[PDB]
């Protein structure tokens, strides 16, 4: 709206590799991620598609189909609900402390729904989990929605 | 600029003035190159280095060269220091399919063209990602060690 | 050239220039190689060495002389990549016979009477092409290690 928030578009700069200001459809999902929402991957895919926009062709892109997208993104961000995060991992695990098993979680992250690589999977542990193989999710989840 | 290093074109300077006044001139280029074994130091490039120059080639003025062409020098602790990051366990050179990918994607300044000719003359493991140090050694001080 | 092999010719300079002057005279090849264990080097030798340069044997007048003679010196780091480019699955020293075909049809340099010489006093191992590496560490640094 502008609040007309400019910096979008100089966030764009900086994903545009060309300098041509236009940036690829493979990247509009990370840039989402990037400005600060959260779309999961197969609702980044419809919504595409659902505009008959291929994503397994060459594209392009202008900032003038980038805005509105990312504007019918935010209204998603209403999803975003930390109590079943905590609560999800909560029932992931018995007794009466927030711990997940080391390769419980990576491998449930990496095979489970939308596949993550398992060396982001790595990237998102490191440092939370310590060699104790307990990963204490009270903490974690807190680290993971402080970016 | 560290004060060191500002110290060390100091002392480059006073190598090149040899008539100790403060200001190289074109005397200077020559008769410097001339105890570095260069007899046959033509003039047309003793010139195209006072070109480089709006005025006189004072400690001020060689700074100001220096940092104009050197806006991205890193000194080789600080280059070290970051391939420290990339190798966070320590001791070994990192892969060159490695080296490749993270400097394309995270940045534009790392996209291929550009890692072809980092591999053209900083050799293989230079180049591959492998080895790691002598890259820090000729990027402070050029030429092959 | 590279910088550290340069470096090299400059250490070996200064063991054979004992005055410490700039310049290898006849006395100095003569005591090195009395400091080495040549009681008897004849002047004839002395001679030899001196009637190969035009001038006083100074630093480059030295580098010029040995880089004359060395037109395809090269390092053990070099010779080594080639030699890991012809086994590319590493480890394993290559066939005797893959060797002499592929020197003689490739290159006129690699022409057999010459591989016949590759193989008489770079032993079996080396010249059959099996082993490897031992002959990169001659080709730097002659002589039996």
């Amino acid at each position: 709206s502008k609040a007309a928030a400019d910096d979008f578009k100089e966030a764009f700069l900086l994903f545009d590799r060309t300098g041509d200001a236009k940036i690829t459809a493979s990247q509009v999902g990370d840039i989402a991620r990037a400005l600060g929402q959260n779309p999961t991957n197969a609702e980044i895919n419809k919504i595409l598609g659902n505009p008959s926009k291929e994503e397994m062709n060459a594209a392009a892109i202008t900032f003038e189909e980038f805005l509105p997208m990312l504007q019918a993104a935010a209204n998603n961000k209403d999803q975003g609900t930390f109590e079943d995060f905590v609560e999800g991992l909560r029932v992931f695990d018995k007794e009466g402390n927030g711990t997940v098993m080391g390769a419980e979680l990576r491998h449930v992250l990496a095979t489970l729904g939308e596949k993550m690589t398992e060396e982001e999977v790595e990237e998102l542990m490191k440092g939370q989990e310590d060699s104790n193989g307990c990963i204490n999710y009270e903490a974690f989840v807190k680290h993971i929605m402080s970016v | 600029f560290d004060e060191t290093e500002i110290e060390d074109f100091k002392e480059a300077f006073t190598v090149i003035d040899q008539n100790a006044d403060g200001i190289i001139d074109k005397d200077d280029l020559r008769e410097t190159f001339a105890a570095m074994g260069r007899l046959n130091v033509k003039n047309e490039e003793l010139d195209a280095m006072i070109k480089e120059a709006s005025g006189p080639i004072n400690f001020t003025v060689f700074l100001t060269m220096f940092g104009e062409k050197l806006k991205g020098a890193d000194p080789e602790d600080v280059i070290m220091g970051a391939f420290k990051v990339l190798d966070p366990d320590g001791k070994g050179s990192i892969k060159k399919s490695f080296l490749e990918e993270l400097l394309t994607t995270g940045g534009g300044r790392f996209t291929p063209e550009e890692i072809k000719n980092m591999w053209a003359a900083f050799p293989p493991d230079v180049a591959g990602n492998v080895d790691y140090k002598n890259i820090c050694y000729v990027i402070t001080h050029g030429e092959d060690a």
